[PDB]
RNA sequence: UUCCGUUAACGAACGAGACCUCAGCCUGCUAACUAGCUAUGCGGAGCCAUCCCUCCGCAGCUAGCUUCUUAGAGGGACUAUGGCCGUUUAGGCCACGGAAGUUUGAGGCAAUAACAGGUCUGUCAUGCCCUUAGAUGUUCUGGGCCGCACGCGCGCUACACUGAUGUAUUCAACGAGUAUAUAGCCUUGGCCGACAGGCCCGGGUAAUCUUGGGAAAUUUCAUCGUGAUGGGGAUAGAUCAUUGCAAUUGUUGGUCUUCAACGAGGAAUGCCUAGUAAGCGCGAGUCAUCAGCUCGCGUUGACUACGUCCCUGCCCUUUGUACACACCG
């Protein structure tokens, strides 16, 4: 897809590829109407349903960042966070980090879980399948979640947490919040089949 | 050994389950474009979307 | 003749930018645009630039004073006031499909450097300190 | 011979003030006077909110009570009594004239 | 020693603007006065 | 000039030069002060009143008609209270009168008619002549 | 990581991260940052914090600074 | 219970809607030196410097000035146009356009019937009863409503590094200023003072002065380094200053010192669907002094859902009742 304009004017958009076709619909990342050059956009999404599949992904992954309180709505702050963090990606792997980030999307996202649904009169939880833009919004939500535990009450840096948490999930090493979490969502839902 | 394997939801049919968190949609497997059995979705699903699917012989029923 | 005062608008921060025809100033209360204090959001305020182009200021300067607001808001303001203001010298002075171009430029990145948000703060009732928060309930 | 004589007209009213308003003025354009008006000012609006109750009791309750205030400012370039020979017409109801003599 | 000047009461006064009511004769007299509730 | 050149490396460059412009007084009171009634602890840096000033005579430089009863505002910020609430808190006067001094002083800045303090003449010279000499 | 506990003690000022161990530190995966290594090394920060200036004064390595007191750290080249 | 229609009913009345108020668009209109760009005159500086180029201050018959502000008029949206759905009716979903397509947003008003709901302590509103000079009347002094084994509710501050502190940097909005006495409510500017607070000249009954309210979080740059630590700030000791006729059972604001519980909180449980939740501060009420409260305001600004009747309840129909103070029967 065409366009040189790349984030915080560095990193290029163009050859970035996602595997997994079933959320190539829901990563905004691919086409050139989602490249942006920050993460930082004051779009009316939530506006409507499936909207914010359009959001770019880069800035759902930054929204995720404010939470507990002491860091609502605190964004400058939170976008500052993935910039240092992917200077560490790159730093780390000298690959292009937006494939890194958009790969630890894809290994981290559970594809089933267990409700309960009730058939022929009893409720109990059974196994379902997941859609595609819940499994985009949980695998963002183990990722950040994880990098912020490990962050609380230890010297290491966030910016820094989140980076070998992605780095990790996007490997697929069970060394991730996000990747621990992950599987044993799926193995108790293939209990309950 | 089960295979992930992948279908295409061609229509949505209603919202099942006690607090309605299940849309159960008609899917339709890419590897044979003919096989079109009920699924069990949890989140938000339109047709047009790809759910990815462990097992398949797991059928979902009417008002399941 | 080349002058037009065009502005845009975010939540309060409201941004007028005087335009002569120069040859590549862009400045804010009189400092520069490349430096505005959000150096996070820069990009935002250089965005409508690095859309269109240096070359399509080369005959223009730009003088762009703001009021209100907070920051954020202002940096998503003076991009309206930036992209804007280019297209209604263009409008005016150039050609009027000579700014065809520009416009689809501008709306197929970002629908809101041409039209504002109507978005603002929902008054505060009784009964609860926020929009929609309501004081906590207790029955025993 | 030619002074600065402001009239300053304040209400409560929207309508009947400028119905008083443009009157003057085209009182005095009918005099082909130096006319600067009208100015228009920042409308204030007094406000008290009170609870409903005479008890306390119950969902607590809030009415705002508020009333605007409107603020009209006409210039005259003329005389002490020019300015009284136009302004002499019926007044409506409570809206406020303080002619007074400016800088 | 600041009291309605309707009623004479001491408690839930309003001073503000210099009406000196209380707030339960405020409110019986309030459109009197020119206090609309537009809102 | 002083508007080309950012607000911050410029301010360690003026910072640098009222050391070696010569010199001037310095309080008996300098190394103990808080500044403001709400700070827990006095300036970290030594060379904290000429960073003061030199932060100070880009205020004159940028603006008019200052006295010392908005000079406080200026530097005041949040104040903790431990348990009640924190509000906005107003910095000291003393030192903020006394950096005018000295800079009157010097010829940067002068009092002021019409109440405040107002740039000098030449003093605007340095403070764009310095500024020529950042970056 | 007892690293300012450990700021003394004359086997940091004598050798140990005047390359006596940050040759390595970095090559975990070849230039990792100046806090992986206050962390992937057990020992944690401001006995590194001044040595991030340190090995930078000795033209070793590159590094930054930035908001959080983010600074990184490079190998070779 | 809004309509299409149905029809032993026909034709009407209330409620709903309409309505009313602020917000969202108006380079179109009336304007506006108590709002303000724009140009030009000069004045200060930088600099290829002499002029020009840039930032600045001061005045005007500068404007074929009103883009920005105020406030009046009116304009604009009606599901209008297109598509699929539907008794192809009423209406539904979507799409280009548009400031705007949940009645665009949020509020005000708001039926019949009731409750032994609250209020006789708001009202010289009020029946009956009690007392009425040794008073349950009034007035003054002092004390109490604040007392502390304990149980409960709304909250503030935290348990830290997505941070504390100390620099530097700088962006709002809503309101407010009773002769306030000899400056006086809001208080600019000068000087004294470490803070607190003083002395001085004053401005404003206010788009004019305070104040274009230079708000905080935030943003930078350092210092700290996983440690009940420099997190946190209860408790207490010493002193100073302000308000008031009076500060004691510390009115409050300072300075030094003291450095507690608290390591994210069991069973339970509240509020919340986009400028929303959450974070941040400001103004107003009370007010001589005191805001951890309430009513408003703006600033940064999401996650999730676009559903269901499962729990808790509500409306309509059908059905059963030995209930009618009505299942708490
Ligand atoms: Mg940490
Ligand atoms: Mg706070
Ligand atoms: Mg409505
Ligand atoms: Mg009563
Ligand atoms: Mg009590
Ligand atoms: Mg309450
Ligand atoms: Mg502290
Ligand atoms: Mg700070
Ligand atoms: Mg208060
Ligand atoms: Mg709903
Ligand atoms: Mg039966
Ligand atoms: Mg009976
Ligand atoms: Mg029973
Ligand atoms: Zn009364």
């Amino acid at each position: 897809p065409g366009g040189d304009v790349k984030l915080f004017n560095r990193w290029t958009f163009e050859d970035v590829q996602v595997s997994d076709i079933s959320l190539n619909d829901y990563l905004a990342v691919t086409s050139m109407k989602h490249y942006t050059f920050l993460p930082h956009s004051a779009g009316r999404y939530s506006a409507k349903r499936f909207r914010k599949a359009q959001c770019p992904i880069i800035e759902r992954l930054t929204n995720s960042l404010m939470m507990h309180g002491r860091n609502n709505g605190k964004k400058i702050m939170a976008v500052r966070i993935i910039k240092h963090t992917m200077e560490i990606i790159h730093l780390l792997t000298d690959a292009n980090p937006i494939q890194i980030i958009v790969d630890a999307i894809i290994n981290s996202g559970p594809r089933e879980d267990a409700t309960r649904i009730g058939s022929a009169g009893v409720v109990r939880r059974q196994a379902v399948d997941i859609s595609p833009l819940r499994r985009v919004n949980q695998a963002i939500y183990l990722l950040t979640t994880g990098a912020r535990e490990s962050a609380f009450r230890n010297v290491k840096t966030i910016a820094e947490c989140l980076a070998d948490e992605l780095i990790n999930a996007a490997k697929g090493s069970s060394n991730s919040y996000a990747i621990k979490k992950k599987d044993e969502i799926e193995r108790v839902a293939k209990a309950n089949r | 050994d089960t295979q992930v394997k992948l279908a295409v939801v061609v229509k949505v049919m209603g919202r099942t389950g006690s607090r309605g968190q299940v849309t159960q949609v008609r899917v339709k497997f890419l590897d044979d474009q003919n096989r079109l059995i009920m699924r069990n979705v949890k989140g938000p699903v339109r047709e047009g979307d790809i759910l990815t699917l462990l097992e398949s012989e797991r059928e979902a029923r009417r008002l399941r | 003749p080349g002058t037009v005062q065009c502005f845009g608008r975010k939540k309060t921060a409201v941004a007028v930018a005087y335009c002569k025809p120069g040859r590549g100033l862009i400045k804010v209360n009189g400092a520069p645009i490349e430096l505005i204090r959000p150096e996070m959001l820069r990009l935002k305020a250089f965005e409508p630039i690095l859309l269109a182009g240096r070359s399509r200021f080369k005959d223009i300067d730009m003088r762009i004073r703001v009021r209100g607001g907070g920051k954020t808001s202002q940096i998503y303001s003076i991009r309206q006031a930036i992209a804007k203001s280019l297209v209604a010298y263009y409008q005016k002075y150039v050609d009027e499909a000579a700014k065809k171009e520009v416009k689809e430029i501008f709306a197929r990145y970002d629908r809101t450097l041409l039209v504002a948000d109507p978005r603002r703060c929902e008054p505060k009732k009784f009964g609860g300190r926020g929009a929609r928060a309501r004081f906590q309930k207790s029955y025993r | 011979v030619q002074h600065r004589i402001r009239i300053t007209l304040s209400s409560k009213s929207v309508k009947n003030l400028e119905k008083v308003c443009s009157d003057l003025v085209k009182g005095a354009k009918e005099k082909q006077l130096k006319v600067k008006g009208p100015v228009r000012m920042p409308t204030k609006v007094l406000n008290i909110t009170t609870r409903k109750s005479p008890c306390g009791e119950g969902t607590n309750t809030w009415d705002r009570f508020e009333m605007r205030v409107h603020k009209r400012v006409i210039d005259l370039v003329s005389s002490p009594d020019v300015v009284k020979q136009i302004t002499s017409i019926t007044i409506e109801p409570g809206v406020e004239v303080e002619v007074t003599i400016s800088d | 020693s600041r009291v309605c000047r309707v009623c004479g009461n001491s408690h839930g006064l309003i001073r503000k603007y210099g009406l000196m009511c209380c707030r339960q004769c405020f409110r019986s007299n309030a459109k009197d006065i020119g206090f609309i509730k537009y809102r | 000039t002083v508007k080309d050149v950012n607000p911050h490396e410029f301010v360690k460059a003026y910072s640098a030069h009222l050391k070696r412009s010569g010199k001037m007084e310095l309080p008996e009171w300098v190394d103990i002060v808080k500044t403001a009634r709400f700070k827990e602890l006095p300036p970290s840096d030594a060379d904290w009143y000429y960073i003061r000033a030199a932060s100070m005579a880009r205020k004159i430089y940028l603006r008019q008609g200052i006295g010392i009863g908005g000079f406080q505002k200026i530097y005041g910020g949040r104040q903790r209270n431990g348990s009640r609430p924190p509000h906005f808190c107003k910095s000291s006067g003393a030192v903020s009168r006394n950096i005018l001094q000295e800079l009157q002083k010097m010829g940067i800045i002068d009092v002021d008619p019409k109440g405040g303090r107002l740039i000098t003449s030449q003093g605007r010279r340095d403070l764009d002549q310095v500024a020529g000499t950042v970056p | 990581g007892k690293q300012k506990e450990k700021v003394n003690n004359a086997v940091l000022f004598d050798q140990a991260t005047y390359d006596k161990l940050l040759t390595e530190v970095p090559k975990y995966k070849q230039i990792t940052p100046s806090v992986l290594s206050e962390r992937l090394r057990i020992n944690g920060s401001l006995a590194r914090r001044a040595i991030k200036d340190l090995m930078e004064r000795g033209l070793i390595r590159m590094v930054s600074i930035h908001s959080s007191q983010q600074i990184f750290t490079r190998a070779t080249n």
